[PDB]
């Protein structure tokens, strides 16, 4: 198995024009949950969580999610209040896990102010590093309940691995699928004297993908551009490498390696 | 505060020829705070059959969103996507450069 | 902590309650369980925080409102005889982990299919032994409070207008006069032991708190309306 | 799922008690114990969510997550321990699961035991100052009522009541289905 993620966002906006709060959820690059203060509903994103998971999952974690949304206002006004600022600013909140190929694992969970990274949990020493001083005020604050840290630490390391573990058996079509990319050279003439070499990919799943450009088979080359790995809308993604002109590209993804020689 | 203006990307599902069937993807990155216009237009005008993926969320902080429709591209036809936020001072209009 | 009212109600099947419950601990999530003999708490309704509740295990003849942050009651619609239970209101901070549950104090409440077989208790007081006083140079007073339903009461023992507690020991659960009935009655004994160079001094008063009807609650029987009542028995040293 | 908890546990004065709590659940998010004096409100005593071993005082709550146990350990027990012990877990969807609770029954120590039946005025039998070790058995006959053995403290004695409004009753056969010491008093 390939390394695979759990994670869920949340926002919060203070006055907004908008939600005031959203929440979403995925394994890897697929939404698998959402809920937002206009539906006060969660739901699910995916038809391999809808088709696995009984309303009561939905009916629960509904009550939850509206738990956290008036939780995620207070606190807002709080950061707000600390920072003294007016108007319309953002909380954001990410907690997740990677369970790696070689069935390691990570864990995370992150607060941003701003879009800007405010606190960060760290599960191997049981605190929360803070950016600047609103952050340590809230991080003192957070440390003082020893046993929310260690449930963090809990739901981190255990929890949210069996729940990716069970989500990716619910997901296995979609998750667990290798679709190979397509891949072209193209060569160019461009401004008098100069070749540009555009390496392309498309149709592939999943997402990440190795591309580079060697010279005589050894040495990557120098100044390389590379395209963003873009979704086709389709499932799959596309992207690309290109250089200024004995060149090949080289392109790995899931297990297997391609060359094509110019 | 920092804002950060979107990155728009405009291009085709598959490699575009002129006269076979597509899909014309605006995917839309980068973006923070989460307010944000999308419109896919053809020759200026916004074309009405578009389909888009809900608000996306990314490790970063930072949001996307992909906005996308079927379309038959022609040497005649220009097509664009249009994207208003705080960060701009009016629309950008982005072409796509036809593949 | 978390106040929640009142502590005893007499009920006849068909009527309306209402269980208050506060909580000023600035907690966002309430509670409300019922705890029957036998088996674990059971959660009848919950609000994860203001704004929001609902169903738990055992939601059926109840309804709730969470009125605000700090209260949230919970209704008996049509009062039902299989309600009668400890019924427990609590907070936690968060419903998440380890976010400590507070409870309030509790109410028992009762549902009869009438208010005919409520009584209050009888109570007598038996001097000790004069071969305890001799055998032991110890004095043991009884106390029994009998003949009273629902078993709705607080046996408290007063030596000189005070409460003590040394020397003293009351059964935890009442037994039942007629084991076979249904709406059985009830006994309770309770025992406070002196010196015999105490009880020779020559005042013991055992006092029954028994919780039956309110001024509210309809009597048309020719007997005393057993209401709200201490009841208490007397000795001298 | 599942939360089990023995239903009653009985230890001397002094001693150690080791209260058990297994559950089998779909997750785990932290299990709780609480107290519960008869008739009064649940009392936090610990959240344990990690593997290990925490003291407070003379009590201690054990995790183990691997094997879905924990147990709750009161050493040097007094009678005031006495009470109802709730263990509860908060299973994947943070659904507080609570078990049905174990009972705590403290012998006392009885250093001069002096088993006697007395007969009290206001009649009441009174069957006391026995040894923790002898179990006072329930009334066999309808009209006559026996209380379970009560604990005072003032010297620790335990205690026992009959009554009756019968003419055949008499102390001397008021607690004929027990098995009381063979030295009993009987003035
Ligand atoms: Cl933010």
């Amino acid at each position: 198995m390939r390394t695979h993620s759990l994670r869920y966002f949340r926002l919060g906006v203070s006055d907004p024009i908008v939600p005031e709060f959203i929440s979403v959820g995925y394994v890897d690059s697929h939404p698998i949950t959402t809920y937002d203060s206009v539906t006060r509903q969660k739901e699910p994103r995916a038809p391999w969580m809808a088709e696995n998971l009984a309303p009561d999952h939905w009916e629960r974690y509904t009550q939850l999610l509206r738990g956290w949304q008036q939780m995620f206002k207070v606190e807002l006004k709080r950061l707000q209040r600390h920072y003294n600022h007016s108007g319309s600013h953002t909380y954001q909140r990410m907690i997740g896990c990677e369970l790696l190929e070689d069935g390691s694992t990570t864990g995370f969970l992150q607060y941003a102010y701003d879009g800007q990274d405010f606190l960060i949990f760290n599960k191997d020493t049981l605190s929360w590093l803070a950016v600047d001083n609103v952050a340590h005020t809230i991080k003192q604050a957070w440390e003082a309940n020893q046993h929310e840290l260690l449930y963090q630490k809990n739901w981190l390391e255990e929890e949210c691995i069996a729940w990716l573990k069970r989500f990716l058996e619910y997901g296995k079509d979609t998750l667990q699928r290798t679709e190979p990319p397509l891949v072209r050279v193209n060569r160019k003439e461009t401004f008098p004297g100069v070749t540009a070499l555009f390496c392309k990919a498309h149709g592939f799943y999943p997402p990440e993908i190795y591309m580079t450009w060697m010279k005589n088979g050894e040495e990557i080359v120098q100044e390389i551009d590379y395209g963003d790995i873009l979704p086709s809308g389709d499932g799959t993604y596309q992207a690309w490498a290109s250089i200024e002109l004995l060149y090949s590209c080289h392109v790995e993804h899931s297990g297997v390696h391609m060359v094509l020689q110019v | 505060m920092i804002q950060r203006t979107p990155k728009i990307q405009v291009y085709s599902r598959h490699p575009a020829e002129n006269g076979k069937s597509n899909f014309l993807n605006c995917y839309v990155s980068g973006f923070h705070p989460s307010d944000i216009e999308v419109d896919l237009l053809k020759n200026g005008e916004r074309i009405e059959k578009v389909e888009h993926s809900d608000l996306s969320f990314s490790k970063d902080w930072s949001f996307y969103l992909l906005y996308y429709t079927e379309f038959t591209p022609t040497e005649k036809d220009e097509y664009a996507c249009r994207v208003n936020h705080v960060t701009l001072s009016q629309p950008k209009i982005v072409k796509w450069d036809r593949d | 902590g978390v106040t929640q009212t009142p502590k005893f109600q007499v009920l006849k099947t068909g009527q309306s309650m209402t269980l208050q419950c506060a909580q000023d601990m600035n907690h966002n999530s309430m509670y409300w369980y019922r705890q029957d003999p036998g088996m674990g708490l059971r959660l009848i309704y919950y609000s994860a925080s203001e704004g929001t509740t609902d169903k738990g295990e055992v939601p059926n003849g109840y309804n709730v409102s969470r009125l605000n942050k700090r209260e949230f009651s919970l209704r008996l619609e049509s009062a039902a005889p299989s309600q009668t239970s400890v019924y427990f209101c609590a907070s936690s901070a968060a419903v998440e982990g380890g976010n400590t549950i507070y409870f309030g104090e509790g109410s028992r409440l009762t549902v009869l299919e009438d208010l005919k077989n409520v009584f209050p208790p009888e109570v007598a007081v038996f001097e000790p032994s004069e071969a305890e006083i001799s055998h032991t140079q110890k004095a043991t007073l009884v106390c029994l409070a009998t003949g009273f339903y629902p078993d709705h009461v607080e046996l408290s023992w007063w030596v000189n207008g005070k409460e003590v507690h040394s020397g003293v020991c009351t059964d935890p659960q009442p037994l039942k006069e007629q084991p076979a009935l249904n709406d059985s009655r009830y006994a309770l004994s309770s025992r406070l032991r002196v010196s015999a160079t105490f009880w020779q001094n020559p005042h013991f008063r055992c006092q029954v708190q028994f919780y039956g009807l309110s001024e509210n609650d309809e009597w048309t029987q020719d007997r005393a309306k057993p209401v709200t009542q201490i009841v208490s028995a007397e000795a001298w040293g | 799922q599942n939360i089990d908890q023995p239903t009653e546990m009985t230890a001397t004065e002094g001693a150690i008690v080791q209260i058990n709590c297994t559950y089998q659940t779909s997750g785990f998010n932290g299990l709780f114990w609480y107290q519960q004096h008869a008739g009064e409100a649940p009392t936090f005593l610990s959240y344990n969510v990690l593997d290990g071993l925490e003291e407070k005082g003379r009590f201690s709550s054990f995790l183990s997550r691997s094997k879905g146990y924990s147990y709750l350990l009161l050493k040097e027990l007094q009678m005031k321990d006495s009470a109802s012990y709730l263990c509860a877990v908060r299973d994947s969807n943070y659904q507080l699961i609570w078990g049905a609770g174990t009972k705590l029954i403290i012998k006392p120590d009885i250093q001069n035991p002096d088993p006697a039946v007395y007969q009290l005025r206001d009649s009441v039998c009174l069957f006391t100052d026995f040894d923790s070790q002898t179990n006072v058995s329930q009334s066999k006959d309808s009209d006559v009522y026996i209380t379970d053995k009560c604990v005072l403290d003032m010297f620790k004695s335990n205690s026992a009541v009959a009554w009756s409004n019968k003419s055949d009753f008499a102390c001397a056969n008021a607690f004929n289905n027990s098995i009381i010491p063979e030295d009993t008093f009987f003035p």
